[PDB]
C-alpha cells in the first residue's frame, strides 16, 4: 500500500526483479494479476490498471447517464473530477486534494421575463467564482460522519442525500467570504433553511423567504447563497434573486448547517471559504456590458462598457471601487445592475456622453478629482461597418476626443510612394499618426493583419522604411531593416520591396514544403542557423553555421520513451561529427561524443507515487562539474518545493511554497533569523493582488504571530499607491502620486521625493503621444539620516595622482567663496567655468575643469538634481541634461533654432543671420566660436581664459574692470606680472566673428550675454549628461557619450556590430571583437582580454579582465539563471564565492557570501548570508546577518535607498543608459548588487546582466544578441525602461484567470460556435 | 509553462505508429539517462551543495 | 556589541564642516599620555578645551590649511615644564608656540614638499622621543630627521640620516605610551623595513619584517612588544625580536572588505586593556569598533540608535572595568562617549521538527446515520428552452431570393455513452401544397 486518501487506498505491484538482458528481442512473457480478499470479509475495488511502470497514465471515466468525462487519473494515482450542470455544461472542476479549482453559473433562460420595457440591462449574466478552501460533499456514507455532524435519519445516493432533520459542518469557518450553492428538489409544504452565520435562508417550495423579503422561485432549481460581514446575495437559477445589507460583525467559528422541514432531496452541495466572486452582465452578442467584481470585504468594483447602433465598442470607463460600508440606505444593488452607474447612458435623451463628452453621475464619483469628468476612453469610428478606428480618446480633459493629445488616425497617407507602391483598397490597410514632435508614423498592413511596411519620419533625422514579406502559410519568410532601404535608395525616392530577395541585410527564413518550421533562420550579425527534424516531426538538431558557410557547433536533443525530451547536448562541428548526424537522425540513436550534457529526468521510476510525472530532477553535467537540482511540481504545474540535491548529504537544500489560486501565499525560506527559519506569508485581499508581507513569530505556547514585513495599498485601477514598511521600530510610507491619463508623477516620503513631468517640461522636444516621461526632478532630504560625517565635500575630494596637493585647496577655496557649496558640503549649482568670469586659471584650465566638475558631482550629494530629455526617431533616448542646481526652475534652451525672432530683427533677417551663424560657430568650443583666431592665442594660461572677460567686457561691462589680473592670481604672485603684460595684448588680438562684426549694436546689447549663457551651458558642458549625435537607421549610435566619457563607435559594413570604439579626445583606439553567432568576446575599454560563455545556457561562463587581474567563473542551472560565481585573483586564488537560490521566475532569495580577505589562508573567512523580500514592484528588503534592511525604489525599478532603522546606510544616484553617477553608502553590509531596474551588477568588470544578457552602460548596447527581436538592430537599448506599476501575478493573473473561466463558459455555452453572432461582420458568408 | 521542458524551453537553442526497433532504443536512452542520473560548517555544506 | 551607555555633548560649537577635517588631540608630556585640556584642529582654527567645564577656552587662527595634510603635521607637547604646541606653515616653516604666545623658533633646515602622479610622495610627521620633540620628514628625494632644541635660542638639528627607499611610503608606527614612537617605518608590498628612533632619532639599525601582498596603511606596536599592522588584506600580527619577520597570527577584521577605506584606517589607536594587555579602537563604516589583542580574534562593532554613533575617536581612550571612554567629533561637535563592552550570548534552539511518527490506518467503517437508497428517487426535468441553441436564428435570411430558411434540432440528445439520437426540423418555403 502506497498512499491512502479519504477512505479509499492504493495499492501497486512494481515487478522490477527480472529485466532482459541486453534488448535485442522481446522476451514473451505472461502476465497473471489476482485481487483476492484475503479473509471473510468483503472488498471493493473500483478501477485496476496495468502498465509498464514508465508509460504516462491517464486513465478517464465517463458519467454513465450524462456521458461527460466526470473524472480523470492522473499517474501518481490521485483522481481530478470535473462536475456537469443539468444542460452538459462544465461548471466545476475538483483537484486532486478535494479543493476546487473554479465554479461557474449562468442567467437561465426559465427564470426570464416574455414581455418586458426596461431602459438598462443585461441581456444575460455570468458569475465566476475561484475559492480558498472548497469541498463538493459527496454524501458518501463513510466519509458523511467525519465531514458532517448528522443528527436526524438520512437516506442518500451518489451524489444526492434525501435527508431529513438537520446536519451541521464541523470546518467552522473563520473567513471574509463563505458561500455555498446546491440543488434542491420541493414537495408540498417540505421546507429547508440553510443557516451560514446570523443569516438564516428559508426556502419553500412556493418562494425563498428571507428576513427582508420573499422572492418567488420555481420548486427545483439551483440554489447559490454568498454572505460576507456587510453583504447577502442569494441567487436562484442564475438570476440574483435577492440582495442585502448586513451590519453583522466578522466572521468567527461559523458554522453552515442544513434543517428540513419534510422530505427534500439535495443533488450536489459546494461550499465554499474565502470566494471570490466576479459577475459581468452581457448584451446581445454575449459582449460584456458591465463587470462587477468582488474586491475587499464590502468593496465592490465596477466597469461599464458602451455599444454601438452596429454593435462595435465605442467606450469603456475605468474600474471604480463603490463601498457598501457607507451605502447610503438610498438603494443596495451590489451585484445587481447599476442604473444609476452612468445618467449619461441612453443614445435618445438626456445628454448622451458622445455628443456632450462628460458624464454626469457615477455612484460613488472617486474618480472625478482625477480623471475630471472624463473617466472614460472612448473610439470614434470611420464611416464603415467595420471596426476602423479614426479618433481615439483617453480619459482625462487634455487626453479626451475634444483634447489636445487626441490620437488621430487617417486611411490616406500624403506619402506618394506609399499610396502607389502598395496598391490602395486591394487588402493593403494604411494607417498614419502624427505627433507634434514633427515625426509621422505610417504602418501597412496585410488582409490577415501582419504588419508588411512600417515607415516613420522626424523634423532633421531622415526617414525610417522598415519591411516584411511573408509566405503563402502567413510565416514571416524575410523582413529588410531600414539600413537596406537607406542604402539602396539614398533619396527621398522609396521602393518598398514585395518579394524575397537575397541581400545581407536581410533576416531569412527557408521554412519546409507545408511550412513544417524553420529550416534555415539566418541574420547579419549572426549567421546562418539549419534545423534538422526527425521522421515523426521531432526537432532532433540544430548546427549553426560561420559567416565563410562552414559548420561551427551542433546542438543535439535526445528523446525519451514518452516522446518527451530525455537530454540535450552541445557538439563541436566536425566532418565525421555531420556524418553522424546523418546516420542518427535514421538510427534514433544517440551522438557518441557528448562532452556536455543535461539530463531531464522527470519522475517516473520512483516508489512513492506522488512524485511519479510531478518532479522535474536535472542532472546539468559541463564536462567534469556537476550540478543536481530537482523541482516538485503540483496539478497545474505550479512550483511547491524547489531543492538542490548533491550526493555527499541525503538532505536536500530546499526553499518550500505554500499556494491557492496559483498565487504564492507563503515561502519558507532556507534562512536563518535570530535563531529560527524565515517564514514569508503572503496575505492578498478578495481581488488577490497583494495586501501584506508578514513573517512569523513561533511562541512557546503552541501559536505563530505574524510580524508584518510591510501592508502595501492599492487603486482601484490596480495600481500600487502606497508601500508601508511597518517592520522594526521606524516605520514609514512610499506614496505613489497619479494624474489624469494615467501615469505616475510623484514618489513621495520622508526620505527622498521624486517629481516626474510627461507634458509640462522636457529638453527641447514637446509632449510626445507616446507618453514618455520628459523629465525626472530629484528631492533628497535624507542627509541628516544618516552618518553625516561622510557628506561634506572636502578638498582632498578634488585631489589624486594627477593635480597637485596645493592646488586643489586654493581651487576648492575659490568654488566655495562663489556660493557652489552652502556651507554643509552639497553642491549648491553645477560648475560651469564659463559662467564664472573670475577663478584661478588653474581651475579654468581645461583638464582641470573636467576633473573638477566631476569630482564635484561625484563626491557631492545636491538636495535637488534630475534629467530633462529628448528622444530620437526610433523611440529611444537621445538626449539628457541635469540640473543639479536650482536650475530646475530656470533652465536653458537647446541652441539650435533658439528664439532670437525676440533678438530684434526681422524673420527674413533672422533667417540669413542664423544659417550664416550656425555655419560659423562651431558649438563644442563654447564661447571661443564667438571670436575669431582663437587657436592661436591658446599658447598661454592668460590666452585660455582671456575669452571670458573679454564677453564680459564686450557688452556688460564692470567683472574685473581692467584689473582682473590679480584676482586670477589666487595661487600665485610671480603670475601677476606676467599676466599684466599678456593681458593688453590678449585683449586686443581678439577679433569678433565677420557675422556678429554684420550685426548692429541694439542686438548686441544684452543678446551675446544669454547667446554666452545658452552657449557655455549647452549639453556637452555637464558632467551628468548622455548623448547620441549621430545614428544609423539601425539605431546604431555612432558617437555617445555619458558625462564627460565620449565614445565614439563605428560599425561594420554589413551587420550591426561594432567594428572599432575611440575612447574619447584622446581618440586612442580601443578594439572590440564579437563571435560567430554576434556575442562579444573581447571588449578592452571594459578592460576584458576575453568572455568565455556557456555552450548550454548561451550565457556568460568566464570573464577576464585585463592584464590577467581578475577571473570571474560563472555557473548556471539550465534555465540559464545564475547559480554560482567565483572570482578569483592574480595568482587564481579565489577571492569570492557567492551562491544564489533563485526563485523559478529568476528572482533570487537566499545568498551566501563568503569572501575571503587573506587568499592564502582561507581558515579565516568573511562569512554573510541574506535574503532577499521581493514585493510588487521590486524587493522591499533583505535580511543580512541578523538585521533587516529596506530597500528603496524610484521609477523604473532602480534602486535609490538602503535605509536600515530609520537610517540611509546606502545610496545610489543614476543617470540614463544606467551608468551609476554617485554612491553614498560605506557599510558593505548595506549594500546591494541589485543596483539598476533591479538587474545584478557585476562589480569587478562593471557589466550587468540585463535579463539574462550582458550590458554595458558605458556605451548603452547589449553585449549579447536580442532573443526575442525588438529593434531593427539586436544591440540596441531604449535608454530608459519604466516599471508596469501594477502588481504583477496578482491582479493582473487573476483577472486573466476570470477571463479564461468566461471563455469555457462561452465555449459550453455555445458562444464559439457557427454563425452565432448578430453582426454581419461576424457572420459566415 | 510546462512541467517536461519543451526543445524551445532550453537556452541551447538559436506519431500514427511506430516501429519495434524504434521503441527499442527509445527504451535504451530513457535506460541509460536512468543510470546516468542515479557556521562555517554550514558553509561547506552549501558549498558543496550547489556546485561540484 | 558595544552598547553606549550615555553622550555628553560638549558646550560649543565648531562652525561650519565644509572643506573641514578634524585633529584632535589632548596634552601630550614625557611622562604619560595624561588626561589634559585637549586641543582641536579644525579647519585651520586650533582650540582649546578643558574637559572638567567641557567649554571651549580660546579659538586662534593659528593654521594654513584645513585638510591634516601629510606635509603640514602639527602636535602639542610639554618641554621645559612648559606647554607647547607647533605647527609646519606652508614656507615649510615650523610655527612653535606656547598655549598664549607664538615664539618662533629657530630652524637649520625647510623642508621643500610636492605631489607626483605616481603616488610616492613627501610627508612629514611630528614624533616624540626621550621628551624632545622630533620632526621627521622625508622629502622628495630621501628621509632625513630634525629636532627642536625648543623656543628661544633652540634650533632644529639634524641627525645623520642614510637611507634612500627605492620603494617610498612613510607612516610612523604609533602606540599609546609615553613616548609617541619608537621606531619609524618604509612600507613597500614587498616587504616593510622599520628604523629604531633613539636620542638621536633616526640610526642605521633596521629590523625588516616580511609582509607580502600588504601595503601597509598602518603600523602599531605593543608594550608587550609585539608589531600590530593594519592592511587592506587585514591585520597581521607580528613580534619583535632581534628578528622582527616572526608570524604570530592574523584576523580579517580591519579589511577593505570590512569596508575600512583609507579615512577609517587613519583614526584607530591603541590603549590598555588593564591586565596589562593593550586593545585597539577606532571608527570605521559600521562606526567605532574594538577589538581586543588576542589569538582567537573578536572585535566588537557599536550596535545602537544614536547620531553619535560614528564618530572620530581621539586618541588616549580609557577603559575601566567592562566600561570604555572614547573622546569623539561628530559634524562639528565634541562628545564624551561611555559605553560598555558586551560578550555576545545566544542560546541554541534544537528539537525543531522530532515529532513521534506513526503508521496510516485505514479502515472503513460506513455510517449507520446514513443509508445506501436502493433504486433511483428523483429525475429532473430539462428544459428545451435552455438546450435550443440560437445559432439557428441569427443569420437565417437567405440573400438570393430573399426568403428565410432554418434548421433546429426537435429532440438532440448526444449525453448518450451509446449511439446519440438526434430528429432535426427544418423550415424551407416552398410552393407545394
Ligand atoms: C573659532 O571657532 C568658532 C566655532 O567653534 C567659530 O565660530 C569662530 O569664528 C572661530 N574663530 C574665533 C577667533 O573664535
Amino acid at each position: 500500500i502506497k498512499q491512502s486518501i479519504d477512505e479509499w487506498i492504493y495499492v501497486e505491484a512494481d515487478s522490477r526483479e527480472i529485466v532482459v538482458s541486453e534488448s535485442t528481442t522481446v522476451k514473451r512473457v505472461l502476465f497473471k494479476i489476482i485481487v483476492k480478499s484475503t479473509g471473510a470479509d468483503d472488498v471493493h475495488v473500483d478501477h485496476v490498471r496495468l502498465s509498464p511502470v514508465n508509460f504516462n497514465f491517464e486513465g478517464s471515466v465517463y458519467d454513465a447517464r450524462i456521458g461527460q468525462r466526470t473524472a480523470t487519473i492522473q499517474t501518481n494515482g490521485f483522481v481530478s473530477r470535473r462536475l456537469y450542470d443539468a444542460y452538459n455544461r462544465r461548471i466545476a472542476e475538483v483537484d486532486e486534494t478535494g479543493n476546487i479549482k473554479y465554479l461557474a453559473s449562468y442567467s437561465k433562460r426559465v427564470g426570464n421575463t416574455k414581455d418586458e420595457k426596461k431602459r438598462e440591462g443585461g441581456y444575460s449574466s455570468r458569475i465566476q467564482m475561484r475559492a480558498k478552501h472548497s469541498w463538493v460533499e459527496s454524501f458518501s456514507p463513510y466519509t458523511m460522519e467525519k465531514r458532517w455532524q448528522i443528527g436526524g435519519t438520512a437516506t442518500v445516493e451518489p451524489n444526492q442525500a434525501i435527508l431529513q432533520g438537520q446536519i451541521i459542518s464541523k470546518e467552522k469557518f473563520s473567513s471574509e467570504s463563505i458561500c455555498i450553492r446546491l440543488v434542491y428538489s420541493m414537495s408540498g409544504s417540505s421546507q429547508l433553511s440553510l443557516t451560514i452565520g446570523k443569516t438564516t435562508v428559508v426556502v419553500k417550495p412556493n418562494a425563498v423567504q428571507y428576513k427582508g423579503h420573499t422572492a418567488t422561485t420555481p420548486s427545483n432549481a439551483e440554489l447559490v447563497i454568498f454572505a460576507t460581514p456587510k453583504l447577502t446575495s442569494i441567487w436562484v437559477d442564475g438570476h440574483l434573486r435577492i440582495e442585502a445589507p448586513e451590519t453583522h460583525a466578522k466572521f468567527n467559528n461559523e458554522a453552515v448547517s442544513l434543517q428540513t422541514s419534510g422530505p427534500v432531496g439535495i443533488k450536489d452541495v459546494i461550499v465554499m471559504e474565502d470566494a471570490e466572486i466576479q459577475v459581468s452582465y452581457l448584451n446581445r452578442d454575449s459582449k460584456p456590458l458591465q463587470e462587477i467584481l468582488l474586491l475587499d470585504s464590502s468593496n465592490v468594483l465596477i466597469r461599464q462598457m458602451m455599444y454601438d447602433v452596429i454593435g462595435r465598442r465605442v467606450a469603456e470607463t475605468v474600474w471604480v471601487q463603490k463601498s457598501l460600508i457607507d451605502g447610503r440606505s438610498t438603494a443596495f444593488k451590489a451585484f445587481q445592475y447599476h442604473d444609476d452607474f452612468v445618467s449619461n447612458d441612453n443614445p435618445t435623451d438626456r445628454n448622451y456622453f458622445l455628443n456632450t463628452g462628460p458624464m454626469q453621475g457615477y455612484v460613488a464619483t472617486a474618480t472625478n478629482t482625477i480623471y475630471e469628468g472624463y473617466p472614460y476612453s472612448q473610439t470614434v469610428y470611420y464611416n464603415n461597418p467595420l471596426e476602423i478606428r479614426h479618433k481615439v480618446g483617453h480619459p482625462g480633459v487634455k487626453n479626451s476626443i475634444k483634447g489636445a493629445f487626441v490620437h488621430q488616425y487617417a486611411i490616406a497617407s500624403d506619402l506618394a510612394f506609399i499610396q502607389r507602391n502598395y496598391p490602395k483598397n486591394e487588402g493593403y490597410r494604411q494607417e498614419e499618426e502624427k505627433s507634434p514632435n514633427g515625426k509621422k508614423h505610417v504602418v501597412v498592413y496585410n488582409r490577415r493583419n501582419k504588419k508588411v511596411a512600417e515607415y516613420t519620419q522626424v523634423k532633421d533625422y531622415n526617414n525610417i522604411l522598415t519591411t516584411y514579406i511573408y509566405d503563402q502559410h502567413g510565416n514571416q519568410i524575410q523582413m529588410l531593416p531600414p539600413s537596406y532601404y537607406h542604402e539602396k535608395s539614398r533619396s527621398g525616392d522609396y521602393q518598398p520591396e514585395k518579394q524575397v530577395v537575397a541581400s545581407p541585410w536581410a533576416v531569412t527564413s527557408k521554412y519546409d514544403s507545408t511550412g513544417e518550421f524553420i529550416t534555415s533562420k539566418e541574420t547579419p550579425d549572426g549567421g546562418r542557423v539549419e534545423f534538422i527534424y526527425n521522421e515523426y516531426n521531432q526537432l532532433r538538431y540544430q548546427i549553426h553555421y560561420k559567416e565563410d558557410k562552414q559548420a561551427d557547433k551542433i546542438v543535439y536533443f535526445l528523446y525519451n520513451i514518452f516522446g518527451r525530451m530525455c537530454e540535450a547536448g552541445q557538439v563541436p562541428a566536425n566532418p565525421t561529427t555531420l556524418q553522424q548526424v546523418r546516420e542518427t537522425t535514421k538510427s534514433h540513436q544517440a551522438i557518441p561524443n557528448r562532452d556536455q550534457a543535461v539530463y531531464f529526468d522527470y519522475g517516473e521510476t520512483e516508489s512513492e507515487p506522488s512524485l511519479r510525472g510531478r518532479i522535474q530532477r536535472t542532472v546539468k553535467k559541463n564536462k567534469e562539474v556537476l550540478f543536481s537540482e530537482v523541482m516538485f511540481f503540483d496539478e497545474e504545474s505550479n512550483i511547491i518545493r524547489k531543492s538542490y540535491i548533491s550526493p555527499t548529504t541525503n538532505e536536500t537544500l530546499s526553499l518550500v511554497y505554500l499556494q491557492e489560486n496559483d498565487k504564492v501565499s507563503g515561502i519558507q525560506y532556507p534562512f536563518g533569523v535570530d535563531g529560527k527559519q524565515l517564514i514569508l506569508k503572503y496575505k492578498h485581499n478578495l481581488r488577490g493582488e497583494i495586501v501584506e508581507v508578514a513573517r512569523v513569530e513561533q511562541k512557546t505556547s503552541g501559536q505563530t504571530e505574524f510580524i508584518p514585513i510591510a501592508g502595501i495599498d492599492h487603486d482601484a485601477e490596480g495600481k500600487v499607491t502606497k508601500i508601508s514598511h511597518n517592520y522594526g521600530d521606524s516605520k514609514f510610507d512610499q506614496t505613489y502620486k497619479y494624474v489624469a491619463p494615467g501615469y505616475l508623477v510623484e514618489i513621495a516620503n520622508n526620505f527622498l521625493t521624486e517629481k516626474l513631468y510627461y507634458t509640462e517640461k522636457g529638453y527641447g522636444c514637446e509632449p510626445t503621444g507616446d507618453g514618455s516621461i520628459l523629465r525626472t526632478e530629484f528631492k533628497a532630504s535624507w542627509h541628516d539620516k544618516c552618518d553625516q560625517n561622510l557628506i561634506p565635500l572636502t578638498a582632498r575630494a578634488f585631489v589624486s595622482g594627477g593635480i597637485d596637493f596645493t592646488t586643489a585647496e586654493t581651487c576648492f577655496d575659490a568654488l566655495l567663496n562663489l556660493g557652489y557649496i552652502d556651507t554643509t558640503g552639497r553642491p549648491v549649482k553645477t560648475f560651469y567655468p564659463d559662467l564664472e568670469t573670475g577663478l584661478p586659471m588653474k581651475c579654468a584650465t581645461p583638464s582641470n575643469w573636467r576633473y573638477i566638475s566631476e569630482k564635484m558631482l561625484e563626491q557631492g550629494y545636491p538636495e535637488h538634481y534630475g534629467h530633462a530629455y529628448d528622444y530620437g526617431s526610433h523611440g529611444e533616448l537621445i538626449a539628457a541634461k541635469s540640473f543639479v542646481g536650482k536650475e530646475k526652475d530656470s533652465l536653458t534652451a537647446p541652441l539650435s533654432k533658439a528664439s532670437f525672432a525676440n533678438a530684434g530683427m526681422k524673420s527674413h533677417e533672422l533667417d540669413r543671420f542664423w544659417d550664416s551663424l550656425s555655419r560659423s560657430i562651431n558649438k563644442v568650443e563654447g564661447t571661443k566660436a564667438i571670436f575669431e583666431g582663437t587657436q592661436q592665442l591658446t599658447t598661454g594660461l592668460v590666452g585660455s581664459v582671456i575669452h571670458k572677460p573679454k564677453l564680459e567686457s564686450l557688452l556688460e561691462g564692470k567683472g574685473g574692470d581692467s584689473s582682473i589680473c590679480t584676482p586670477w592670481s589666487s595661487g600665485d604672485r610671480t603670475e601677476e606680472a606676467k599676466c599684466k603684460r599678456e593681458y593688453q595684448q590678449a585683449f586686443d588680438k581678439l577679433k569678433l566673428k565677420q557675422v556678429i562684426q554684420s550685426l548692429q549694436e541694439p542686438v548686441r546689447k544684452n543678446v551675446l550675454r544669454i547667446l554666452k549663457n545658452t552657449l557655455a551651458s549647452m549639453l556637452g558642458n555637464s558632467p551628468g549628461d548622455v548623448e547620441s549625435f549621430s545614428i544609423d537607421p539601425n539605431g546604431n549610435h555612432g558617437v555617445f557619450y555619458t558625462g564627460f566619457k565620449r565614445f565614439e563607435l563605428k560599425y561594420k559594413h554589413q551587420k550591426n556590430q561594432i567594428a572599432t570604439i575611440k575612447e574619447g579626445t584622446k581618440q586612442q583606439e580601443k578594439m572590440i571583437v564579437h563571435d560567430d553567432e554576434g556575442n562579444v568576446i573581447k571588449a578592452l575599454h571594459k578592460k576584458i582580454d576575453k568572455i568565455e560563455y556557456d555552450p548550454l545556457t548561451q550565457r556568460v561562463s568566464r570573464i577576464e579582465m585585463s592584464d590577467r587581474s581578475r577571473t570571474l567563473e560563472f555557473g548556471y542551472d539550465f534555465r540559464g539563471e545564475r547559480t554560482f560565481k567565483r572570482v578569483r585573483n592574480k595568482d587564481n586564488d579565489i577571492i569570492s564565492v557567492n551562491y544564489y537560490v533563485r526563485d523559478n521566475k529568476g528572482n533570487v532569495l537566499v545568498e551566501y557570501k563568503q569572501e575571503y580577505p587573506n587568499p592564502k589562508d582561507t581558515n579565516k573567512p568573511i562569512n554573510t548570508v541574506t535574503a532577499y523580500i521581493h514585493g510588487p514592484l521590486g524587493l522591499l528588503g533583505f535580511f543580512r546577518n541578523n538585521k533587516y534592511y529596506n530597500v528603496l525604489l524610484d521609477h523604473e525599478g532602480s534602486t535609490r535607498l538602503v535605509i536600515h532603522q530609520g537610517k540611509v546606510v546606502a545610496a545610489y544616484d543614476y543617470l540614463p543608459y544606467g551608468q551609476m553617477i554617485r554612491k553614498y553608502g560605506s557599510n558593505p553590509e548595506a549594500h546591494i548588487a541589485f543596483r539598476y531596474t533591479g538587474q545584478e551588477f557585476d562589480e569587478e568588470t562593471g557589466l550587468y546582466n540585463y535579463h539574462a544578457r550582458l550590458y554595458d552602460p558605458d556605451i548603452g548596447r547589449f553585449f549579447q544578441m536580442d532573443p526575442m527581436e525588438q529593434y531593427a538592430s539586436p544591440y540596441k537599448y531604449a535608454g530608459n525602461s519604466p516599471v508596469s506599476q501594477i502588481d504583477p501575478d496578482g491582479q493582473i493573473a487573476v483577472t486573466l484567470v476570470l477571463m479564461i473561466i468566461g471563455a469555457i463558459v462561452g465555449a459550453y455555452l455555445g458562444a464559439a460556435s457557427a454563425n452565432n453572432s448578430w453582426n454581419p461582420a461576424k457572420w459566415a458568408w | 509553462v510546462y512541467n517536461v521542458v519543451k526543445p524551445n524551453g532550453l537556452k541551447m537553442i538559436w506519431m500514427r505508429r511506430v516501429k519495434d526497433t524504434i521503441i527499442l532504443t527509445w527504451y535504451k536512452n530513457g535506460q541509460s539517462i536512468s543510470k546516468q542520473i542515479l557556521m562555517a560548517g554550514l558553509m561547506f555544506k552549501k558549498n558543496q551543495y550547489f556546485f561540484t | 556589541m558595544l552598547r553606549i551607555k550615555e553622550v555628553k555633548k560638549y558646550n560649543n560649537r565648531l562652525g561650519f564642516p565644509a572643506g573641514k577635517e578634524v585633529r584632535i588631540r589632548p596634552l601630550l608630556e614625557a611622562g604619560g599620555f595624561a588626561r589634559g585640556p585637549i586641543y582641536v584642529k579644525y579647519g585651520r582654527e586650533l582650540s582649546k578645551h578643558d574637559p572638567s567645564s567641557r567649554s571651549m577656552a580660546w579659538n586662534a587662527t593659528v593654521f594654513d590649511t584645513a585638510l591634516n595634510h601629510p606635509t603640514r603635521p602639527w602636535t602639542v607637547t610639554v618641554v621645559g615644564g612648559k606647554k607647547m604646541v607647533l605647527g609646519v606653515r606652508k614656507e615649510g616653516l615650523g610655527f612653535s608656540e606656547d598655549d598664549p604666545p607664538r615664539s618662533l623658533n629657530v630652524k637649520g633646515g625647510d623642508d621643500m614638499a610636492d605631489e607626483n602622479y605616481g603616488g610616492g610622495n613627501s610627508t612629514i610627521v611630528l614624533v616624540k622621543s626621550g621628551g624632545k620633540d622630533f620632526a621627521i620628514g622625508l622629502d622628495d628625494l630621501k628621509e632625513l630627521n630634525s629636532f627642536g632644541i625648543g623656543a628661544g635660542n633652540g634650533k632644529l638639528s639634524l641627525a645623520l640620516g642614510n637611507p634612500v627607499n627605492v620603494l617610498t611610503g612613510v607612516v610612523l608606527p604609533v602606540e599609546q605610551r609615553d613616548g609617541s614612537v619608537a621606531y619609524v617605518a618604509v612600507n613597500s608590498d614587498t616587504k616593510s623595513v622599520i628604523y629604531k628612533v633613539d636620542a638621536k632619532g633616526l640610526q642605521k639599525n633596521q629590523k625588516i619584517d616580511v609582509n607580502v601582498r600588504a601595503s601597509a596603511e598602518k603600523i602599531l606596536l605593543t608594550k608587550n612588544n609585539e608589531l600590530l599592522h593594519i592592511s587592506p588584506q587585514g591585520l597581521n600580527v607580528y613580534s619583535v625580536q632581534g628578528s622582527a619577520s616572526t608570524f604570530k597570527y592574523f584576523c580579517p577584521y580591519f579589511s577593505s572588505f570590512g569596508g575600512w577605506s583609507r579615512r577609517f584606517v587613519d583614526t584607530v589607536t591603541l590603549m590598555d586593556e588593564g591586565g596589562n594587555q593593550e586593545a585597539l579602537i577606532g571608527t570605521g563604516p559600521k562606526g567605532i569598533e574594538y577589538m581586543p589583542v588576542d589569538e582567537k580574534c573578536k572585535n566588537y562593532v557599536v550596535e545602537g540608535v544614536q547620531d553619535a554613533k560614528h564618530a572620530v575617536v581621539a586618541p588616549g581612550a580609557t577603559k575601566e572595568g567592562n566600561d570604555i571612554k572614547v573622546l569623539g567629533v561628530y559634524n562639528g561637535e565634541l562628545c564624551l562617549l561611555t559605553l560598555e563592552v558586551v560578550d555576545a550570548v545566544e542560546p541554541k534552539l534544537d528539537q525543531g521538527s522530532p515529532a513521534k511518527p506513526s503508521a496510516e490506518r485505514v479502515k472503513a467503517t460506513k455510517s449507520s446515520k446514513v443509508t445506501v437508497r436502493s433504486g433511483a428517487l428523483s429525475k429532473p426535468v430539462s428544459w428545451l428552452r435552455d438546450s435550443l441553441d440560437e445559432a439557428s436564428f441569427k443569420n437565417i435570411v437567405d440573400k438570393l431570393s430573399g426568403k428565410i430558411r432554418f434548421s433546429f434540432p426537435l429532440v438532440d440528445l448526444q449525453g448518450r455513452m451509446g449511439l446519440p439520437i438526434k430528429l432535426v426540423v427544418y423550415y424551407d418555403e416552398s410552393d407545394g401544397e
